[PDB]
C-alpha cells in the first residue's frame, strides 16, 4: 500500500573499485568539457562514467571513448576549467596553465598515476605553431623529470618539416629518457555529427595499449605490435613522407597499418637516440620504475628502524626474495641468479660511518634486462651434400 | 681458523600482505631446514658393478617453530585467520643467526610460507612448565645467504 | 614547565589552513618554541563522522600503540592510526622544506599503511636532541631513575648510601640495555654511572646535603633516509 | 615483556542439552588441542626447484581428559548414556587458564563435543596409585579466545 | 571433596552355567575396561573449516586377568574345558572395588564373558619369581554401577 516492491529499470552506474597499477595509469589533462572540482584528479571507471561526467562530444570526451574502446582499464582526468573558445587562445592558455607551480603541487601530491598525457595539443595542427609545439613538449618533459615516476606521452605534428624541426630541437638527456612521441594522428570511426570522421591523437589509444599489455603480459614486454581497435587509418603513411627518417633527432614511434592485420603500433623506443644507453625501449623505463615502486614500498616499511646491522639484513632478505621471484617469472635476463640481479647493503660496502650517523641506509640493486626482437636478420645456407 | 657458529641466538622476521608492518618475533625452538634433491636409481642391462643416480626434483622441508603462550602477536592472530580459513595469505620469512656483537653471520630467507598447523602443549596439574605452542609452515622456495654458508 | 624541569613532551598543531608552498618554513614555524621537547604535526584530520581531529591527537594515538608494541625508544612514526583521514594530500617535495630547522612532522597516507604519521623530529635540529625517540627515551630514563631514587632520600649522606644509588641505576640500565634501548655491544659502551668524593662532588658540597650522580648513556638513533642505488644493462 | 603462561591451572565448563545446569568439572590431564590445515604437494612440469602447496581442509584434533575415579558427576553419567547409546547429545565446552589472581588469560571454547571413548586405569595389587579414567571427545569446531592467544 | 579411589583392592565374582555355585577368585592384575564408540569423519563439499563425526558402533575391550599358579580353582578348570573345546559356556562377571571398611564403591558387571586365551609365564633357572599365568576373556556388554562412577 505504502510501498510497492517490484522490478524497476534505471541507468545508474554501479562502478568498480581500485585497479592499482599506478605506474601505467594515464592522466588526461585537457580542459573540462563544455560538477568536478577545478583541479583535483577524478577517477574515471568504465566508459559509462566517462559519459556521465564529461558528456559524449568534445575533445577530451572522444579521447576517453577511444581509451576504453581500445581496452583501457582505468583512467584519471585532471580538469583545468571551462576554457575560452577561439581555439588559438585556448591552446596558449593550456601551456600557460601547465607552467604554474600549482601543477607541481597536484602531480607530486598525487601518487595514483604514472602516465602524463595532454591530448589537446593535437589541436595545434589546425593552428607560431613551432614555438607552441616546443614549449608544449618541454613543459610536459619537466613535470615528469621532477615527479618521482611519471612518463610523458607526446606527439608530433602531422606536417613534415614541422615535425622535423621539433625533433631537431634541444632536449636534455635527463628529460628525453622519460617521454615518447607517436607520429601519425589517428582517423577514428566516430562521426563528427555529420558524414565526416573524427580525427584524434594516437595517445589515448597508446595509453590503453600500454596498460593492457602491462596487465596481461607484464610491463616488461613491449607496448608495440598492438592492433588499434576503432581506427580507420593513420592519416599519413611513411611511404609518402620520407622525412622523419633523418637520423639527426629524437627517436619517434610509427603507427602503421598492414594488409592481413589492422592498424598496429610499430615502435617502442624513447626520445633518447643513443645506441648504447639502455634508457630507450619504453618497457625498460617502465619496468625499472615498476621495481622502484615496489622496492620503495617495502623499504619504507623498514624506515624508522635502527641503523644496526640486523635491520640492514632484514631488508636484504626481503628484497632478495622478491627479486628472485621476478627473475623466475621471466622479467629479468640471465640463466643464473648471479647474472640476473645483485644486492649489496652493508657498512663498508655502500655506507660509511659518516653516512650512518646522518641516518642513511643505502642499498644497491643491479639488474639485467631483456632486449626486444626489433630486427630479424634471416640467412640461408645451401649445404651441398653430394 | 674462524670459530664455528653456535645455535642459541636467532631473529625471525615476517612479512605478510594483510599486515602493513614487518614484525619480528622471538621463538624458542626453530626446528631446522632440509633440502633434498630426490634422485632415483636406474639399473642398466650389462652393467652390474656401478650405480646410476638420476636427478629429479628438489624437495624442501618444513619450518616448525616453538614459543610460549604469551600475549597475542601479529603472527598468532594470523595463524588464527588462516586456520579459520578467513585468509590464505603467506609470508616471506627471514631467519638469521647473530654473532657476539650483533652481526648476522647466516641468513635463511624463506619464501611464501603458509601456516598449516597449530599444536598446543599439555595441561597437567603437576607439571611445572610453560605452556608451549608449536607452529608449522610450508614454504615454496628457500635461499640461504650470509658469510657463514 | 620545561624551564621548571618536569620531563614532559609537547605535541603541538600545524595550521588548520592549507599551507601554500610559496609560504616559507621560517614564517610558518615562528609560533612554536625552540625547545627539544615538542613536535608540531601539520595535516589536520577528517574523521569518518565528518568531524575534524586535531593532529596532536593523531600523533598521541600513535604513541600509545608504539609504547606497547615497540617501546618508548622506538619512533612513533610508522604506526598506522585507524578511523582518521588526512585533510590534505602532502607530497614529499613539500616535506623536504619543512624537515630541517623546526621539523613540521607530516601526517601522510600511503597505499597499504593507511594514515601513518611521517616524521619523528623535535623542534630543534641538534646532534643530541633531534629525533623524538632519543628525547622521549631520556624522559623515561630520568623519570624511572628518580622514582627509584626517591625511596633513598633522607638516608644518611655517606659512602654506603652512594654505593646503593649507583647499583640501583646500574641494575635499571642493564635491563634497559638488554632489551634494545641502548646502543652498545658491551656494558662499558652503553652506560656509565659515577659517584665519588673527588669524582662528582666535594666535601663542602656534601655538607649541604647534596648527592651528585652523573649518568651517561648511549641511545639508538633511527634510520631516516633510504637510498636505492640502481644499475641495469640490457641483455647483460 | 609479560610473563608466559604456565599450564597447571585450568577450568572446564560443559553445557549439554539433556542437562539443564552448566557444570564445571576439575580434571588432571587435558591433553592438547591441535588444528592442521592438510595441504597437498603438486608437481609442475617445467619447475624442478620450488614447491607448490595447496590448501584443502582444516582438521581438528581430539579432547582427551583424565581425572580420578570420584563420585558420579553430571559428565560421567552423560558418557554412560552416550556409550550405552541412550543419547547422542553433545556439548559446548569452555576451557580456560587462570593467572595468579583469578583471571582467564586464554580460552579455547569447543563446539559440539561428542563423548567417544572411556578408558579405565589398571587394577594392580601392588600399585600405590589413584584409579584414573580417561575420557575422550570429538568436536566439530574450535575457537580460541582471550588476551594470551 | 571426597577422596578418590585407589586401585589395589578388588573382588571378582564369576557365574557359569556349568558350575552350580558362584565363585569368587582373587587376581593380581586386572587390566582395564575400555569402551569406544567408533565415529567416522565425513567431508562435505562446501565446508572446509569444521568437522563432522558420525556415531556408529560401540566397541568393548577385553578383560585380561593375572594370577599366580595356585591350586586348581573352578575357573582354571573352566578355561581348560573351553580351550579344549569341550564347552563354550560363558559367564556373568562382577568386578568391584572396596573402600576402607568393606563397601563396594564401584562395580563393573560384565556379561557373557568367554575365555579366549591362556598365557603361561616364563620358566627360568635364575629368576626369583612366582609363575604368573595370564587369562583373557571377551564379553558382549558392560554395565558399570556404584556410587563412584
Amino acid at each position: 500500500t505504502m510501498v510497492l516492491p517490484g522490478v524497476s529499470y534505471n541507468e545508474t552506474l554501479l562502478t568498480q573499485a581500485s585497479n592499482d597499477d599506478p605506474v601505467t595509469m594515464p592522466l588526461f589533462i585537457g580542459y573540462t568539457p563544455p560538477p568536478v572540482t577545478v583541479m583535483q584528479p577524478v577517477s574515471v571507471g568504465s566508459l559509462t562514467q566517462a559519459n556521465s561526467l564529461f558528456g559524449q562530444r568534445g575533445t577530451l570526451a572522444y579521447s576517453l571513448r577511444h581509451f576504453f574502446e581500445n581496452g583501457g582499464l582505468q583512467c584519471y582526468v585532471l580538469p583545468l576549467g571551462p576554457g575560452k573558445g577561439e581555439p588559438a587562445a585556448r591552446l596558449q592558455e593550456l601551456i600557460a596553465a601547465l607552467q604554474t607551480p600549482q601543477m607541481l603541487e597536484t602531480l607530486l601530491a598525487d601518487d595514483k598515476t604514472g602516465l602524463v598525457l595532454v591530448p589537446e595539443l593535437s589541436e595545434l595542427n589546425e593552428v607560431d605553431a613551432d614555438a607552441l609545439w616546443y614549449q608544449g613538449w618541454q613543459v610536459l618533459l619537466t613535470l615528469c623529470r621532477q615527479a618521482p615516476q611519471r612518463f610523458a606521452l607526446l606527439e608530433l605534428p602531422e606536417d613534415p618539416a614541422s615535425a622535423v624541426t621539433l625533433t631537431q630541437q634541444s632536449f636534455s638527456a635527463d628529460q628525453c629518457q622519460r617521454g615518447a612521441a607517436w607520429w601519425p594522428r589517428l582517423e577514428t570511426s566516430y562521426q563528427d555529427e555529420s558524414s565526416a570522421p573524427v580525427v584524434l591523437s594516437p595517445l589515448p589509444a597508446v595509453a590503453a595499449a600500454i596498460q593492457r599489455s602491462a596487465h596481461d603480459n607484464g610491463v616488461w614486454k613491449a607496448p608495440a605490435n598492438i592492433a588499434l581497435a576503432k581506427t580507420r587509418r593513420p592519416t599519413q603513411s611513411i611511404l609518402t613522407s620520407q622525412a622523419l627518417l633523418d637520423n639527426q633527432g629524437v627517436s619517434c614511434n610509427l603507427i602503421r597499418s598492414f594488409v592481413g592485420k589492422g592498424v598496429r603500433l610499430w615502435g617502442c623506443r624513447t626520445l633518447l637516440n643513443e645506441e648504447n644507453t639502455a634508457w630507450r625501449y619504453i618497457q625498460i623505463r617502465l619496468l625499472v620504475s615498476s621495481v622502484e615502486h615496489y622496492l620503495s614500498k617495502l623499504a619504507r616499511a623498514y624506515l624508522f628502524e635502527p641503523n644496526t646491522a640486523p635491520t640492514w639484513m632484514k631488508l636484504k632478505g626481503q628484497v632478495w626474495t622478491w627479486l628472485r621471484q621476478q627473475w623466475l617469472a621471466g622479467a629479468f635476463f640471465g640463466t643464473v641468479e648471479d647474472e640476473a640481479f645483485s644486492l649489496s647493503i652493508g657498512l663498508d660496502e655502500t655506507m660509511t660511518e659518516d653516512d650512518i650517523r646522518h641516518g642513511k641506509m643505502i642499498l644497491q640493486v643491479r639488474l639485467a634486462l631483456l632486449a626486444p626482437a626489433e630486427f630479424i636478420a634471416i640467412s640461408l645456407t645451401l649445404d651441398l651434400r653430394d | 681458523m674462524s670459530t664455528p657458529a653456535v645455535s642459541h641466538r636467532f631473529l625471525v622476521n615476517f612479512l605478510f600482505n594483510n599486515i602493513p608492518n614487518p614484525f619480528d618475533i622471538a621463538f624458542q625452538r626453530i626446528s631446522g631446514l632440509s633440502r633434498t634433491l630426490e634422485v632415483s636409481q636406474h639399473r642398466e642391462g650389462g652393467e652390474n658393478v656401478r650405480n646410476l643416480w638420476l636427478a629429479e626434483q628438489v624437495n624442501h622441508g618444513s619450518l616448525v617453530l616453538e614459543r610460549g603462550v604469551m600475549n597475542a602477536s601479529p603472527l598468532t592472530l594470523q595463524f588464527d585467520r588462516v586456520l579459520r580459513r578467513e585468509s590464505t595469505q603467506w609470508a616471506n620469512v627471514v631467519i638469521m643467526l647473530l654473532n657476539e656483537l650483533s652481526l648476522p653471520v647466516t641468513t635463511w630467507t624463506l619464501s611464501h610460507a603458509l601456516p598449516v598447523r597449530w599444536q598446543m602443549g599439555d595441561l597437567d596439574a603437576g607439571s611445572n612448565q610453560v605452556l608451549i605452542n608449536t607452529l608449522e609452515l610450508r614454504y615454496q622456495d628457500m635461499r640461504m645467504l650470509g658469510v657463514k654458508l | 614547565v620545561v624551564g621548571q624541569g618536569y620531563r614532559i613532551f609537547g605535541l603541538f598543531d600545524g595550521p588548520k589552513e592549507k599551507i601554500a608552498g610559496t609560504a616559507k618554513p621560517d614564517e610558518v614555524m615562528e609560533e612554536y618554541p625552540t625547545s627539544p621537547f615538542g613536535a608540531v604535526f601539520y595535516p589536520w584530520g577528517t574523521l569518518a563522522s565528518g568531524a575534524a581531529v586535531p593532529p596532536s591527537a593523531i600523533a598521541a594515538a600513535s604513541i600509545t600503540q608504539t609504547d606497547r608494541t615497540r617501546g618508548v625508544w622506538k619512533a612513533p612514526a610508522n604506526q598506522a592510526v585507524n578511523g582518521v583521514t588526512p585533510a590534505f594530500a602532502v607530497s614529499d617535495d613539500f616535506q623536504g622544506k619543512y624537515n630541517q630547522g623546526k621539523a613540521l612532522n607530516m601526517i601522510r597516507t600511503f597505499s597499504g599503511q593507511g594514515t601513518v604519521v611521517w616524521g619523528a623530529r623535535t623542534l630543534e635540529d641538534s646532534d643530541n636532541w633531534r629525533y623524538i625517540p632519543v628525547r622521549r627515551l631520556f624522559n623515561a630514563v630520568e623519570r624511572d631513575i628518580q622514582k627509584s631514587l626517591n625511596k633513598l632520600v633522607f638516608e644518611p649522606n655517606s659512602q654506603p648510601t652512594w654505593q646503593r644509588v649507583k647499583a640501583a641505576v646500574d641494575s635499571y640500565l642493564h635491563s634497559l640495555w638488554q632489551q634494545g634501548a641502548l646502543a652498545g655491544n658491551t656494558p662499558a659502551d652503553a652506560w656509565f654511572v659515577q659517584v665519588g668524593k673527588d669524582l662528582t662532588m666535594t666535601q663542602e658540597e656534601i655538607n649541604q646535603g647534596k648527592m651528585i650522580i652523573k649518568i651517561g648513556l648511549a641511545a639508538v638513533r633511527p634510520a631516516e633516509f633510504i637510498i636505492l642505488q640502481f644499475s641495469q644493462d640490457i641483455a647483460q
